[PDB]
């Protein structure tokens, strides 16, 4: 389609890219502010279009993108937002059309090199499953071409969190000539929060949109691509709230020094920093090299359980604990972890684990905690205060439950005392109710018809051990 | 990640056959309530120096100025006193704050007006006394 | 004498929890619950 | 609350301001008791 | 507001109709356990 070359250069980003990280209307304040920034005096790639070079390449999204375009006839008209940007996924499709700022969360089988022609769009051939379609600004950008110098600077950061694609917005007179020398302009432009458009995507990889003339020929213009890192930065805010001033307090010993107390300027002395310069950059994932599967089958979906009178602990060890493989088969109806998190468990290794399985009715199931009491709590199984574990349990009513009725189960009604942490109790004995003398062990009755409260719930409390 | 939204169709490997990521709701109306289909609705919020879109059922009331009252203006709570305002505030947004946090000017809802909000007894009262057992008389000092 | 006072009397602050007396917060609670507040109060005492 | 061990299996059991496992040691100077009949669904909204 | 209790009979406005504000519970037996009917029992306590 395009046939053309490509031409990137390598500029320095100087002090550009600072927006503003919060909405609160602060005055006459330094405010230290961590995130993701655009370093000063960073790399930053800069692609030209002027002498007919067309230089739109997919670039890594990362963190963040500081996006600026150089350009005085409205030549970048948008960007495409994605992971492969092919029709396999949904593509994030933000631009202006001349009238209009749409964005189209949908699924695109995108042309080879997306472009306009004029006014004309030819950057999809189709469209389907495609869960987000408005405008979010009525602006008016002509196709028309202008001669002469480069006018003007937007200025672009946009950030992914939550789900949302955040834009954030700044223009600025800038007059460079064609020839020139290509660099990004000096001082601090606030960008301004403009859009949070709930895109809900995976994005890592963008490409810019520009438009040709009817030709097919490129117009004159550039565009700059930034990655944001993890920084530290300070803002001096204005008395009418604006940001004038910003810096980089990793960039050297000066910026270091300000960063430490909290004024743009410093009187002469000497000074003890704390540590901005050194920021980690790769994490050493160091784990064990077991690579057998703990045996879930063995004790999920055993034919029988124990009763919770008699509770069944087993030892599990030499083996990788990964919950996801259940998720086919077996749907949870209580995942509760004490001491740990639950999201948290597949980053863990544990040095002791043990599993303890029994049934117990439906209702019982919130019995099956620390601190709690009831006659399973008091009776039949007790969790430690300080308990260290997750409590798994599950409807298991095509295993333990029958038409007839299921009567294998049973569960202790009385103690003389109640129940230590982790104790069990199976002897049989008799106790007196006024002067009769009856069983302490009581038996369920699991039938197939019954409600939710009633229905047989089998039970896996996992202790754990961090030593 | 969070608020993630992944649509695309995929397979993927169970061993050695190839299986479709996407498993189907069996939703009978004879079941349990475990595996009735529930309805999920989420609602998020947020509360920012923006004008309101979205607020509750409650009635508003005439304005009281120069008084200490409490006060609600889009869901912002207080007490102070509310007097008449010259600030000058930037559009799309409604109350000014203080370097230490402090809900000083608000913008009128209804009025579209600026109108300050002061602490009630904000100046420094001091009390002269000549003494329990020698008299019950008092001098108040007001300072500046 | 009037420092020794204050620091007796500052024995009946709740300091955030739900009683000044420990003996209440032991008899009332469990383990997990009761040591909340026990924190608390050892906070706010080691304080005065 | 032993008693009722045989005869009610309680589907809620939830305390607040006492621990349910201190109610065996607790002598109360007042007790009041709410009886009522709601929905299965609507047995979360008696709570604080 | 909290322990207050309602038992007063009268209808409200919903459009131009008029309802009453009392609503009937529908318990049958052959019904899911968000709809089965429950008995709750609220203790209140005091240890002055
Ligand atoms: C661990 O094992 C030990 C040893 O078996 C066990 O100790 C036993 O505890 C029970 C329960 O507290 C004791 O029985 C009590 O003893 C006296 C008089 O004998 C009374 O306090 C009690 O009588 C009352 O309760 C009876 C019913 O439980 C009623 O019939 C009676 O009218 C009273 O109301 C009760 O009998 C028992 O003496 C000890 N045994 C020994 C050898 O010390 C302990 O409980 C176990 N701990 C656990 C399981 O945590
Ligand atoms: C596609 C992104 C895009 C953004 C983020 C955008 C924002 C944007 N463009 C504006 C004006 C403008 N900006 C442009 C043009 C552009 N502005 C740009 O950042 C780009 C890429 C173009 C060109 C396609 C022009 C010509 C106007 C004036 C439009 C008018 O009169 O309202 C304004 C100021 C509105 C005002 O002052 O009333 C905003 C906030 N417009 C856009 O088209
Ligand atoms: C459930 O347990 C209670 C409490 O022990 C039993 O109630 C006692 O029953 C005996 C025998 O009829 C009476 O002598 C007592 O007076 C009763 N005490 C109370 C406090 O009610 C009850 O019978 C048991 N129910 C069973 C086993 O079905
Ligand atoms: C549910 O997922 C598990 C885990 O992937 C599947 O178990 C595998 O099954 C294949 C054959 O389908 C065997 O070759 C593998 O050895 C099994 N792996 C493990 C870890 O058990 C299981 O088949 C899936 N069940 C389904 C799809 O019904
Ligand atoms: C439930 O309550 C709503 C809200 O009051 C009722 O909806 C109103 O219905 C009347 C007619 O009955 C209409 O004139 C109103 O416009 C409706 N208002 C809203 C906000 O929808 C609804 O009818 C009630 N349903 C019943 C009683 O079954
Ligand atoms: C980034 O720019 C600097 C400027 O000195 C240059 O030395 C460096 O090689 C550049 N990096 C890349 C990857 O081009
Ligand atoms: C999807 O893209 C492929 C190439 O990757 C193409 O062959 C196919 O026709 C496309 N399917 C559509 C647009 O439905
Ligand atoms: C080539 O570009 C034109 C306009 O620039 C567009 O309509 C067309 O779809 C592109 N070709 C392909 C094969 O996508
Ligand atoms: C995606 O598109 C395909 C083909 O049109 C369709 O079968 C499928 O239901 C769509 N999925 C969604 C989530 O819209
Ligand atoms: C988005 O909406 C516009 C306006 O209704 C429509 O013309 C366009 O085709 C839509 N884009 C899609 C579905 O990709
Ligand atoms: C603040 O805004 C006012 C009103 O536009 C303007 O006169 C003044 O110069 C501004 N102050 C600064 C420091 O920019
Ligand atoms: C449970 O797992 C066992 C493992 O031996 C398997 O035989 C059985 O088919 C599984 N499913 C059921 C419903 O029992
Ligand atoms: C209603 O709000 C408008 C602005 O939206 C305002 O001009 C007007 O005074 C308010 N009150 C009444 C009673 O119309």
């Amino acid at each position: 389609n395009i046939t053309y070359g490509s031409h990137h250069l390598y500029v320095s980003s100087r002090t550009r890219g600072v927006y503003y990280p919060d909405d609160a209307f602060r005055s006459s304040t330094n405010v230290l502010h961590e995130g993701f920034f655009l370093p000063f005096d960073s790399n930053v790639t800069w692609y030209s279009f002027w002498n007919q070079k067309y230089s739109v390449a997919t670039s890594p999204f990362g963190d963040g993108v500081y996006f600026s375009t150089i350009d005085k006839s409205n030549v970048v008209r948008g960007w495409v937002f994605g992971t492969t940007l092919d029709n396999d996924t949904q593509s994030v499709l933000l631009y202006n059309d001349g009238t209009h700022v749409r964005v189209e969360v949908c699924t695109f089988h995108f042309c080879p090199t997306p472009v306009f022609s004029a006014s004309s769009p030819h950057l999809y051939s189709s469209a389907f499953n495609c869960t987000l379609n408005y405008t979010l600004a009525s602006v008016r950008a002509d196709f028309t071409e202008v001669d002469g110098s480069f006018k003007t600077i937007r200025e672009f950061v946009f950030k992914l969190q939550d789900g949302s694609l955040n834009v954030y917005y700044a223009s600025t007179s800038y007059v460079l000539a064609i020839g020139a020398t290509s660099q990004l302009p000096s001082g601090v432009t606030p960008l301004v929060p403009l859009w949070k458009i709930p895109i809900g995507l995976n994005i890592t990889n963008f490409k810019t949109l520009v438009y040709l003339r009817s030709d097919n020929t490129p117009l004159q213009a550039a565009y700059v691509v930034g990655h944001l890192k993890r920084r530290t930065m300070m803002f001096k805010y204005d008395e009418n709230g604006t940001i004038v001033d910003a810096i980089d307090c990793a960039l050297d010993p000066l910026s270091e020094t300000k960063c430490t107390l909290r004024s743009f300027i410093v009187e002469k002395g000497i000074y003890q920093t704390s540590n901005f310069r050194v920021q980690p950059q790769d994490t050493v994932v160091r784990f064990p090299n077991i690579t057998n599967l703990c045996p879930f089958s063995e004790v999920f979906n055993a034919t029988t359980f124990a009763s919770v009178y008699a509770w069944n602990r087993k030892r599990i060890s030499n083996c990788v604990a990964d919950y996801s493989v259940l998720y086919n088969s077996t749907s949870f109806s209580t995942f509760q972890c004490y001491g740990v998190s639950s999201t948290k468990l597949n980053d863990l290794c544990f040095t002791n684990v043990y599993a303890d399985s029994f049934v117990v009715r439906g209702d019982e199931v919130r019995q099956i905690a620390p601190g709690q009491t009831g006659v399973i709590a008091d009776y039949n199984y007790k969790l430690p205060d300080d308990f260290t574990g997750c409590v798994l349990a599950w409807n298991s009513r095509n295993q333990d439950a029958s038409t007839s009725g299921n009567f294998n189960y049973y569960y202790r009604i009385w103690r003389s005392e109640k129940l230590r942490p982790f104790e069990r109790d199976i002897a049989h004995y008799d106790y007196q109710v006024g002067t009769q003398f009856k069983s302490s062990l009581k038996n369920y009755g699991f039938y197939s018809s019954a409600g939710d409260s009633h229905q047989p719930y089998r039970v896996v409390v996992l202790s754990f051990e961090l030593l | 990640r969070p608020f993630e939204r992944d649509i695309a169709h995929y397979d993927y490997q169970v061993g050695t056959q190839f299986k479709s990521s996407l498993k189907n709701y069996g939703f009978y109306s004879s079941a349990g309530d475990s595996h009735q289909p529930y309805r999920v609705v989420v609602l998020s919020f947020e509360l920012l120096n923006a004008p309101a879109t979205v607020c509750g059922p409650k009635q508003s009331t005439e304005l009281i100025k120069n008084k200490c009252v409490n006060f609600n203006f889009n869901g912002l709570t207080g007490t102070g006193v509310l007097t008449d305002s010259n600030k000058k505030f930037q559009s799309f947004q409604q109350f000014g704050r203080d370097v230490s946090d402090f809900t000083d000017s608000v913008k009128d809802p209804k009025t579209l007006e600026v109108l300050d909000i002061t602490p009630c007894s904000y100046g420094g009262v001091s009390v002269i006394t000549p003494g329990t057992n020698a008299s019950t008389q008092v001098a108040v000092l007001y300072q500046d | 004498a009037q420092a020794l006072n204050t620091l007796v009397k500052q024995l009946s602050s709740n300091f955030g929890a739900i009683s000044s007396v420990l003996n209440d917060i032991i008899s009332r609670l469990d383990k997990v619950e009761a040591e909340v507040q026990i924190d608390r109060l050892i906070t706010g005492r080691l304080q005065s």
